[PDB]
């Protein structure tokens, strides 16, 4: 929030160090503005463990 | 294309279940019954013998 | 009877309330909002859904 | 297959009669080539009714 720079795999896509990211990367709104996401290959949610 | 040919479903079955250590654990979750068994009334037979 | 899950939940909640759904979904698919190719609405609609 | 003509809500978007389609339209491969889809707002699959 202070420096307005990305990190991680989203950072490497924006600043050019990589060309594609094949990883468990969640489709969110704030990530949608900077990079491009494909159609989802896996569906998930919150679950309960007992 | 990979979604409609089931190749994503094929990879998911192999990595989650076929490398699973809890082998065929889903079969054990089926059985459920409620009645008296020998374990509840075992001591009465031991007094009888 | 094997059908889509969204209709399966709807018939369960209607009279005479005689049917239920068991198990989980066999496959995965989605419903999407559609625009013609090259339209100016495709980007604001996409950010509105997320 | 014979006439190569789309019918329905998919047809109205291609030939120009409709501007947008808000409907349960399944995201498929064949419909992806002609029109554009957004991210899925609903997820479903095949289930069992008894
Ligand atoms: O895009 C994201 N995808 C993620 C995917 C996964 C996994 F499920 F492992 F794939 C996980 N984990 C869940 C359990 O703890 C270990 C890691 C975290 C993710 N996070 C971090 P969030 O902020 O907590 O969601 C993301 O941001």
């Amino acid at each position: 929030a202070d420096t307005k720079i990305w990190n991680g795999m989203v950072g490497e896509l924006v600043y050019g160090k990589a060309d594609i990211a094949i990883a468990p990367l969640t489709i969110t709104l704030v990530r949608e503005e900077v990079i491009d996401f494909s159609k989802p290959f896996m569906s998930l949610g919150i679950s309960i463990m007992i | 294309k990979l979604s409609e040919q089931g190749v994503l479903d094929k990879l998911k079955n192999k990595w989650w279940y076929d490398k699973g250590e809890c082998g065929a654990k889903d079969s054990g979750s089926k059985e459920k019954t409620s009645a008296l068994s020998l374990s509840n009334v075992a001591g009465v037979f031991y007094i009888l013998v | 009877y094997l059908l889509e899950s969204t209709m399966n939940e709807y018939i369960e909640q209607r009279k005479p309330c005689d049917t239920m759904k068991v198990g989980g979904n066999l496959d995965s698919k989605g419903y999407g909002i559609a625009t013609p190719k090259g339209s100016s609405l495709g980007t604001p609609v996409n950010l509105a859904v997320l």
